[PDB]
């Protein structure tokens, strides 16, 4: 059980570690497909194309 | 996996269209201690759902020629006078699917355990009528608790109502998570004649109390097959008052379908306080102990959903155990009184029991299950036969365990065996036993293989024989699991392990028992 | 596996809130551009115009006895004016509403009067020997009218004959000729108390003499050149038999009633900005498609709008506005 | 003439008429309701008028769905059940509508359910006794013709199987009818009954009337006054006796209980509705003998608290003229009909009415079985031998005097395949009288079980 | 934009504002009192909105010297407390005013005392024991750490003496920070506590926030909210292990019933607010600690009438992890601190938590109590000597373990003279396990009278 | 801050002022006491009470 729990505690801290640095760099592309996304939402939300 | 989440924000984009359609709309004149009145909304239909600006919901539960009381579930505070109320159009409905097996999802379907959505098969309405007579079948299949003495005693078949009624601290959502644990070996057969679906409605209880059930039922693997309907205290009384209706309308939606269903409610007492509070701030009359007159109405509306449909429904079940708490174990109150009417059978759960030792507290007796033997296999049918006759002989007797120098043999023996199936129907918590393992506990206490046992070891006794009899004597739990019956074949086996293990016992005082 | 499943679903958490914080700006910027679009009066006049081509392809407080005693009264008035001339109608108002304020003044004259009987003439007998020479003859059948018919409360009564004190009001200005004109009137008046709320609050004859909210009323709101002589008449009616309801909220019902009067019923429009005349008629048409009556359209213009407008007729509203539809598109993101 | 719906608070809804058509109390007004998932026709009871022609009605359906200025329809009389030998073999609600053939009984005669009792010139002054045929209920407990018996039990005593026996007595004796009021009658136990009366084969000569707990309090308070209509009817108009189950008569009342709340009214006593005597009454005063043919009436009475001066069953008592109650000690000893001897009571049991020799063999018996019930003590702890010679002369003629108290009950046909028994009243006090005195007491205690008089009682001991 | 006292009834206002400056819900608002000694600055807190433009406020002062008419502003956010590490060492009331140096805070971060409780998602089960010193405490109801404790008792019992002992055994060696909120308790109590800790040198390391009952209703709802505002965010905002003492907690249920039926709600069970679980809840879920950073709440609840099934007491219970229950029978006897050893009850006493020999040394000693209690009636009317040798023996186990569960508690030396005793867990463990063992039957029971541990049962032995 | 619960079961009995000794209870306590009396009556109430 202990080892279970341990092995179960490692993993979770390095996947957050890893998890929270692969977000961020996405996080840089996201922010490209930013102004399209909120062009298109415009559009929309205009009913005519922006 | 950049891929995937632009995707989705992209998507909305797109499938995103401008409504724009005519919509009734009221306003707030009135707000207060979770009840909003909205003038207006000509149109709206009692028990719909109200939508106020900042997200909030409401239910239009009064309808006046003035005004509407609708109350307020949750985020109260963002409300206010002059605010626009707009009408969804449709009742009361909750999401319902086979997603919402291990989510724990608030009273309303959006899930509150911080994991993804729910993929919503289907909506139902909190309000659907319950199967009718003619629609139903006669409970006849077994719902194996776990718990030697309900089992034994006060069984519940697939399609009853058995109500858990006892005060605080005394075992009560101990015996419902048993119960929610205890079907665990029934899920993994993939059967879904045999699959039991739980769903388990909290009521008014803190949240670290449900995160502690969600812990047990996660370490003993019932997660995978059990619905939390999580109504904290924190929530508002609408929220504490729909629970039960959202977890009737999740299983009903498996028990339609031909899946076989278990709904918890701990506990009832808390959703009518919920009805109880939301009815005084509309201002409906009040009667004894300040409740509305329709809480019957609620509690009975809420568990007649339970039931075992005809085969030409599918023949799926549904089988509530509500869960109430009485005080000073007054079991007259109004509340009690109501759902012991309405219930189809009665645990009663004593904390003068509890105290003596005697877990789960069941006063037996007292509690009855109205489906009875139709409820159980026939080996527990007929190794429990005696079980009743014996206890009810035990507790007339108890008050000569002193002077019995002066008894009758019979008598004595009597004493004698009431004594050890008390033991034998001590149970740890969360430790379920299967039905065969139950028929062979049962078998020990009736048949007298226990009469030999100090009082003081029975509870040891039965554990390390029927541990020994899953280790090298498997056979007889398999003959009675698959024909359900004690055969003579498996019967004289069983008594021969007994003997050869009675002789490698050794009791807690260092006699031998033989 | 318990411990993959967390940190799998902890993956899949921070693809959601991810996702959230993308739609957040996403919507950031899209309201900006669309606030920027708009700005131009000629897209904002191009968003008015979808609004209206797509919306192209689209007493009720008186209980039952009272309910009915006013409509018998109002089918009175109809019989009764048919006749009287202009100044017939000024005199009739005038001494209804004389009338009323008695009633009002001496509350007992008001509960015995409006108290229900199967025999009303106790309570006609009552009505001449206390006002058959004061006032005029013509409004001694309307008041007769009035106390014959059971009310369902005493209040009702004084609703009663206030209401007939505007109908010949309303009536003149529908002989007169200028019965759009005096509608159009009181709605500039009622948002002018809406502008105004010390105005209105201050107003109450209830809490002070009429005469003297009328004072009020002419030294600061009725004495502009250019205001009708029927709306004035109108309001100051009102406010003289306020009763405590908000004059504001008096003044808007008093033009719902107006209109009501020529059986058309108002929407009441909000726009980032007024929208010609062209738009009036193809919106007023559109309308009155929609609902099957002749329609009025009001134009509460405010910039929140952002661009189309939102209107809003009895209890039903079309919302096409781009701020309800910033909204939605927000609420709608993950 | 159509009224419009002005209020719903919870089951409450109050409808607006127009000035000259405001409904008489407790007409069905018809409202609709069109959501898809929830659409129904409420069945509203006018309770009350508010005034100024608005009527408060109490909702016999749910009114989760319902819009404010929906149309109400009048029907102009009270609920109305139908009524006939057509309504034998079918399940009804409390609105007489058919449960197991939806559309049925829609053409037969419709009685209204509020109907005074028999005027009092036509009641019966002497209390004649019902000869059922049961030895125990016969002998010791005799039911009163057209009276009502409190019924005591639980499950797993057989109240189920001695309401069978009852239905096939009164169906082959009496050539009468049964009519089972199931007020607040559980789904699951309802569809129970049903099925074991189908195969029983007595459903043919019941009316089942339930009004299930799910329903709203008005629907649980109208099916006693619905079944009671329909046996009123098989009374005075086909001239059967006729026997009216009451499964709960202390539902009914909590019913009224919660229409009295709904309504506003000041609870009396302990939450009761003020009016509890008088709804009590007017139900059970309609339970009596008339110009020859009688409603009988067994009613399963619950008392809360184990408390007999709880209003409910101080006011259900006050008409009750029986009791009997079934037993798990009795039942678990092979006693059926399961009688508890002693617990059961008759307020007819007097030399007054019965004759003076069943009085006194009545009276016999009970003392035995007392004292019988006293040396159960001394002989489940000391053992038989403890007692002296009289006594366990005593206990041996109480152990068959409570074992011929059984019998070969009708309803047993269906699984023992034996013919059940009607011993007349006199041979049960004969074959008593000689039971008690000792005639009897040579021959095995098996000889008694399940035999249904004297003759048969022989027979079952040259078979031993 | 400002408002108008329109109705003044006790602590409730009305307030009528401009149409269009109606405040929210739990807004602070402000009016004044211009008459001599009363004159001050009211804090009122809207609680409804009653329409027409009215508010109806609760008055955190007292509303005497009020005038209809006088203005009223509208700060624009709820009632607002400061926070930060400068809030410890010193005195608050429920609006955030400090008392020993006025104006000290109007600089802090203030927090508004409105929040919502942290997420399902957040919230994960504490099972981690809390050793207090006491034999009762530590044996029978082990607290939880980061858990939810309570004091249940019924009027002048012990739980404030019991309180303060409890703040004296954990808070004193404490690491983090203490907050003690001061709900509607007796002020003499309060400023004893400020003394205590003061000389203790602990007052560096605890906030407290007073709103004694000498202050209207209002601010006894809001002085709770107050003091867990505080512990939020030092619980939050510095990740810091928080003590959050209260007293009472049942104050705060008891000003919403006080003020109930002023604000037009009508009265619930036994006259209290129909609200009570809805605000009990709002209340005690921000109380929980999340996963990683912990408050360890041990609130003391009043039971009235000394009946702990009245509504109040029997929410509370709800909310608890564990739960010592003082009661005036045990207090009548002298066994101070007065915990009834069998209604209370907690959570982690499991035998995968606490132990395995810890859960059977409790749970014997429960059998034991239990046994004894239920002896008691048959030794007061029939005698010891009646009773059986088993029965006697565990009788006199059970009055020494009674005697011995009490404990000389330090802050109690007012009480008894003597000074004060910590007992370790694991001898406590051992000392109740020899005495339900008979290892002691021998030693008389004063013997174990208040008594701190084995070594101290020794040296009272020998001086008896 | 206390109770001197007068009882009339000991008043008749002959206890006068008839003070419940139990029930009856001073949180002040030995700090209103001069240090005579808190010496010499110390545990009087509890020892009363046993
Ligand atoms: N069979 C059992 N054996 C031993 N301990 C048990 C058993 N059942 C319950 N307990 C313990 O009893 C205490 C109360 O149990 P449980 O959580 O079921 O309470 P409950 O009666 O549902 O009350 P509530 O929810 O009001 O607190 C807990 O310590 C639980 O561990
Ligand atoms: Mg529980």
């Amino acid at each position: 059980r202990a080892q279970a729990s341990g092995e179960v505690a490692q993993t979770l801290t390095q996947a957050d570690q890893q998890l929270s640095a692969q977000g961020d760099q996405v996080r840089s592309g996201l922010e490209s497909s930013v102004d399209g996304l909120s062009a298109k939402l415009a559009s929309r939300i205009l009913g005519v194309d922006v | 996996s950049a891929a995937d989440i632009e995707g989705a924000i992209e998507d909305y984009v797109s499938s995103f269209s401008a409504d724009t359609e005519r919509e009734e709309i009221g306003t707030v004149i009135d707000a207060g201690d979770g009840i909003a009145h909205v003038e207006g909304l000509p149109s709206v239909m009692t028990q719909e759902l109200l939508e106020f600006p900042g997200g909030v919901l409401g239910v239009a539960l009064n309808l006046d020629e003035h005004s509407v009381g609708a109350v307020i579930l949750g985020e109260f505070e963002k409300i206010e006078e002059g605010q626009q109320v707009k009408r969804t159009g449709e009742v009361l409905s909750v999401p319902v699917g086979d997603a919402f097996l291990g989510r724990v999802v608030n009273p309303l379907g959006q899930p509150i355990d911080g994991q993804g959505d729910i993929a919503a098969e289907t909506r139902r309405a909190l309000e659907l009528q319950a199967p009718s007579v003619v629609q139903r079948q006669s409970v006849s299949e077994p719902l194996q608790t776990g718990i030697k003495a309900i089992d034994a005693m006060t069984p519940i078949g697939r399609g009853q109502r058995q109500l858990i009624i006892g005060d605080r601290k005394t075992g009560k959502t101990a015996v419902c998570v048993d119960t929610i644990l205890n079907q665990r070996e029934a899920w993994l057969t993939g059967d879904p004649k045999q699959q039991v679906r739980c769903v388990y409605v909290a009521i008014g209880q803190k949240g670290t109390t449900i995160a502690s059930v969600k812990r047990a039922l996660e370490e003993g693997g019932a997660m995978e097959y059990t619905t939390i309907v999580a109504a904290p205290a924190s929530d508002a009384a609408g929220f504490k008052w729909l629970a039960p209706y959202t977890g009737s309308a999740i299983g009903q939606h498996w028990m339609y379908n031909g899946k076989h269903v278990l709904i918890v409610f701990d506990d009832l007492s808390k959703q009518a306080d919920a009805y109880r509070a939301i009815s005084l701030l509309l201002r409906r009359p009040p009667g004894r102990e300040a409740f509305p007159g329709d809480v019957f109405y609620l509690h009975s509306r809420l568990l007649e959903r339970c039931a075992k449909l005809s085969d030409e429904l599918g023949g799926g079940s549904m089988t509530g155990l509500p869960i109430i708490e009485t005080k000073a174990n007054d079991i007259s109150a109004f509340i009690p009184t109501n759902v012991i009417s309405i219930t189809d059978g009665q645990c009663f759960l004593e904390s003068d029991l509890f105290n003596q030792g005697v877990r789960p507290a069941i006063n037996v007796g007292v509690s009855v299950s109205r489906v009875g033997g139709a409820a159980q296999i026939k080996a527990m049918k007929e190794v429990a036969g005696s079980l009743r006759l014996d206890l009810s002989q035990y507790r007339e007797l108890e008050a000569f365990a002193a002077f019995a120098s002066d008894l009758d043999a019979a008598s004595k023996a009597q004493l004698d065996r009431g004594a050890r199936l008390v033991e034998l129907l001590k149970q740890p918590q969360y430790s379920p036993l299967a039905v065969e393992e139950q028929v062979v506990a049962i078998f020990l206490g009736t048949q007298g293989h226990l009469d030999s046992v100090p009082v003081e070891d029975v509870q040891r006794f039965e554990s390390e024989l029927l541990e020994h009899v899953k280790a090298s004597h498997s056979d007889i739990f398999d003959g009675i699991r698959e024909t359900k019956k004690l055969s003579e074949e498996a019967e004289e086996k069983l008594v021969s392990v007994i003997n050869e293990f009675k002789k490698g016992f050794q009791a807690s005082d260092g006699s031998s028992v033989v | 596996a318990q411990g993959a499943q967390q940190i799998q679903l902890m993956r899949q958490q921070l693809i959601r809130q991810l996702r959230t914080g993308l739609g957040a700006e996403a919507v950031n910027k899209a309201a900006e551009i669309v606030r920027a679009h708009v700005a131009d009066p000629q897209a904002q006049s191009a968003t008015v115009d979808r609004f209206l081509s797509e919306l192209e392809q689209m007493t009720s407080r008186l209980r039952a006895a009272s309910r009915q005693s006013l409509a018998a009264l109002v089918e009175k008035f109809d019989s009764v004016a048919g006749g009287l001339d202009a100044d017939g109608l000024t005199n009739l108002a005038d001494e209804l509403a004389s009338v009323a304020k008695l009633l009002l003044s001496e509350t007992a004259l008001n509960k015995h009067l409006a108290e229900p009987t199967d025999d009303s003439a106790p309570k006609v007998r009552l009505l001449e020997r206390l006002l058959s020479d004061k006032v005029s003859a013509t409004t001694l059948d309307l008041l007769r009218t009035a106390v014959s018919n059971r009310w369902s409360t005493e209040s009702n009564l004084i609703d009663a004959v206030e209401h007939t004190a505007r109908l010949a009001l309303l009536k003149r200005a529908e002989i007169a000729g200028e019965v759009d004109e005096v509608e159009e009137q009181l709605f500039r008046f009622g948002r002018v108390l809406d502008a105004e709320p010390r105005l209105s609050a201050l107003l109450s004859d209830y809490t002070t003499p009429a005469e003297g909210r009328v004072a009020l009323l002419d030294k600061a709101l009725t004495g502009r050149p250019g205001v009708n002589q029927t709306a004035a008449a109108l309001l100051s009616q009102t406010v003289g038999l306020l009763r405590g309801e908000r004059a504001d909220e008096a003044v808007i019902d008093l033009a719902e009633l107006a209109v009501s009067r020529r059986g058309e019923v108002v929407a009441h429009v909000s726009a980032a900005a007024e929208l010609s005349d062209a738009q009036r008629t193809r919106l007023t048409e559109v309308l009155s498609r929609i609902y099957g009556r002749p329609v009025s359209v009001q134009l509460h213009v405010d910039p929140e709008l952002l661009g189309g407008l939102s209107i809003t007729v009895g209890d039903e509203v079309i919302d096409g506005s781009i701020a309800s539809r910033l909204a939605a598109a927000q609420t709608g993101l993950p | 003439t159509a009224g419009r719906v002005v209020r719903i608070t919870g089951p409450v809804v109050d409808v607006e008429f127009p000035r000259g058509s405001v409904p008489e109390l407790f007409n069905a007004l018809h409202a609709e309701i069109t959501f898809g998932a929830l659409a129904k026709t409420l069945t509203l009871e006018v309770a009350q008028h508010l005034g100024d022609s608005l009527v408060r009605c109490i909702s016999m359906q749910p009114t989760d769905g319902l819009v404010r200025g929906v149309e109400v329809t009048d029907t102009g009389a009270s609920i109305s059940v139908p009524v006939g030998d057509g309504v034998k073999g079918h399940v009804f609600n409390a609105l007489g509508d058919c449960l197991d053939d939806p559309g049925y009984g829609k053409d037969f005669e419709h009685w209204s359910i509020h109907r005074k009792p028999p005027a009092f010139s036509d009641l019966e002054p002497r209390t004649e006794m019902l000869e059922t045929g049961l030895k125990v209920v016969d002998l010791l407990t005799p039911y009163v013709r057209g009276g009502k018996i409190a019924l005591f039990g639980g499950a797993g005593v057989g109240k189920t199987v001695l309401i069978q026996e009852m239905i096939n007595r009164i169906a082959r004796n009496f050539g009468g009818t049964s009519v089972f009021a199931g007020v607040g009658e559980r789904t699951r136990e309802g569809n129970d009954l049903w099925v074991e009366l189908a195969d029983a084969n007595v459903l043919k000569d019941t009316a089942l009337v339930f009004g299930q707990m799910d329903e709203p309090p008005g629907t649980r308070m109208r099916v006693a006054l619905s079944a009671l209509t329909m046996a009123e009817f098989f009374r005075d108009e086909q001239g059967q006796d006729v026997l009216l189950f009451i499964d709960n008569i202390f539902r009914f009342t909590q019913a009224g209980s919660e229409v009295s709340t709904l309504l506003g009214r000041m609870p009396s006593a302990v939450g009761y509705q003020p009016t509890l005597a008088d709804e009590m009454g007017e139900l059970q005063e309609r339970i009596t003998s008339t110009r020859g043919r009688s409603i009988t009436s067994m009613q399963a009475v619950y008392v809360p608290a184990d408390d007999y001066t709880d209003p409910a069953p101080a006011t259900t008592f006050a008409h009750l003229d029986a009791t009997t109650e079934l037993s798990r000690a009795v039942f678990s000893k092979g006693i059926f009909p399961a009688v508890d001897p002693l617990a059961s009571s008759s307020t007819i049991l007097d030399p007054a009415i019965v004759g003076d020799e069943h009085y006194r063999v009545a009276q016999e018996v009970i003392r035995i079985l007392q004292r019988y019930k006293d040396l159960q003590d001394i002989i489940a702890i000391l053992g038989i031998d403890e007692l002296s010679e009289e006594d366990k002369q005593l206990v041996n003629r109480a152990r068959r005097i409570e074992r011929f108290l059984s019998q070969n009950m009708m309803a047993a046909e269906q699984f023992t395949g034996q013919p059940g028994s009607t011993v007349p009243l006199k041979e049960t006090i004969e074959a008593f009288d000689k039971l008690t005195k000792g005639e009897f007491d040579h021959l095995p205690e098996q000889a008694f079980f399940l035999i249904g008089g004297l003759d048969d009682l022989a027979k079952k001991a040259e078979s031993l």
